[PDB]
């Protein structure tokens, strides 16, 4: 299962 | 032996050719098991290994939901990167991320990874402690501050400690018959004359899994590291890999060379010589 | 900022004429991602060719595998042709059973 992000650079 | 799960994301901008494209793949060891392509006619997180297909509706909806969000998030990261680097909107740029969990033979979490790059160079990485970041340049520092401020590292460590390890153990169980079996290589040494005076010996390894292998040429028991030509370990297409190493030798010296192969599937490393019949 | 692809043309199983096999072109270690690969028989592209999903290595360079079902013949000569921002002309690598 992938990781939810949701951070922006 | 020891098992790992990794996810690979790629985001590319295509100014004047369309929206930025986002591609994601997942692997367990060297076996890819999922895919997402923003360019597909109807983008979806699709299975690429049979053992994953058993996963339920909540799962597949969940990851498609996730991957479509991530594509938006990286479309915006691509724009943000333009500010940090003062780059034009005409160029085409690429953001990559690879992250995953390593499990020791023991099966508890042994290491966690997260690394990101811009235009093929290092950008930011999660350190070994899973609490701090390493920035590659002043631009990545801008991101670094935002992420320690938003405590991202605590959130990714929660993922690798728990959900990554837990799914990867579940996958290893579901994919027991392929993921947990080592295929030793099939090996043979090949000879081709360049001339009457010189020939090429090539050592072959075929059909092995996992991809990790070492091929070595030795002359009178000493390493021909510098004179060996190695190719990148390559996929066969049936989930096994291949590799070869070759040297140019003077005619009549062929039996002083021995090829040494190391693979996890092998009990003891193999020593091969050219055997013509 | 740019790395040229390394190309390998090979068969999935050792070649024996008249016996069905797979023709693989593996391109690796290249940057950026925009690449085009076609598989050639007698200098002309084979119609149905598929490729792996894009992925990359530890050093961030990409790799793909292009494959098709084929039957080798004494007569015919097969190849792989690759185009990339680093290549001045499309680079063609002819298949040698020995490699």
């Amino acid at each position: 299962q992938a990781t939810q992000e949701v951070k922006n650079w | 032996g020891s098992h790992s799960m990794r996810y690979f994301y790629t985001a590319m901008s295509r100014p004047g050719r369309g929206e930025p494209r986002f591609i994601a793949v997942g692997y367990v060891d060297d076996t890819q098991f999922v895919r997402f392509d923003s360019d597909a006619a109807s983008p979806r997180t699709e299975p690429r290994a049979p053992w994953i297909e058993q996963e339920g509706p909540e799962y597949w909806d969940g990851e498609t939901r996730n991957m479509k969000a991530s594509a938006q998030t990286y479309r915006e990261n691509l724009r943000i990167a333009l500010r940090y680097y003062n780059q034009s909107e005409a160029g085409s740029h690429i953001i990559q991320r690879m992250y995953g969990c390593d499990l020791g033979p023991d099966g508890r979490l042994l290491r966690g990874h997260d690394q990101s790059a811009y235009d093929g160079k290092d950008y930011i990485a999660l350190n070994e402690d899973l609490s701090s970041w390493t920035a590659a340049d002043t631009a990545a520092q801008i991101t670094q501050r935002k992420w320690e401020a938003a405590r991202v590292a605590e959130q990714l460590r929660a993922y690798l400690e728990g959900l990554c390890v837990e799914w990867l153990r579940r996958y290893l169980e579901n994919g027991k018959e392929t993921l947990q079996r080592a295929d030793p290589p099939k090996t043979h040494v090949t000879h081709h004359p360049i001339s009457d005076h010189e020939a090429t010996l090539r050592c072959w390894a075929l059909g092995f899994y996992p991809a990790e292998i070492t091929l070595t040429w030795q002359r009178d028991g000493e390493d021909q590291t510098q004179d060996t030509e190695l190719v990148e370990t390559r996929p066969a297409g049936d989930r096994t890999f291949q590799k070869w190493a070759a040297v140019v030798v003077p005619s009549g010296e062929e039996q002083r060379y021995t090829c040494h192969v190391q693979h996890e599937g092998l009990p003891k490393p193999l020593t091969l010589r050219w055997e013509p019949h | 900022i740019q790395r040229t692809p390394k190309i390998q043309v090979y068969s999935r199983h050792p070649a024996e004429n008249g016996k069905s096999n797979f023709l693989n072109c593996y391109v690796s270690g290249f940057h950026p991602s925009d690449i085009e690969v076609d598989l050639l028989k007698n200098g002309e592209r084979i119609e149905k060719v598929e490729h792996s999903d894009l992925s990359f290595s530890k050093d961030w360079s990409f790799y793909l595998l292009y494959y098709t079902e084929f039957t080798p013949t004494e007569k015919d000569e097969y190849a792989c042709r690759v185009n990339h921002v680093t290549l001045s002309q499309p680079k063609i690598v002819k298949w040698d059973r020995d490699m």
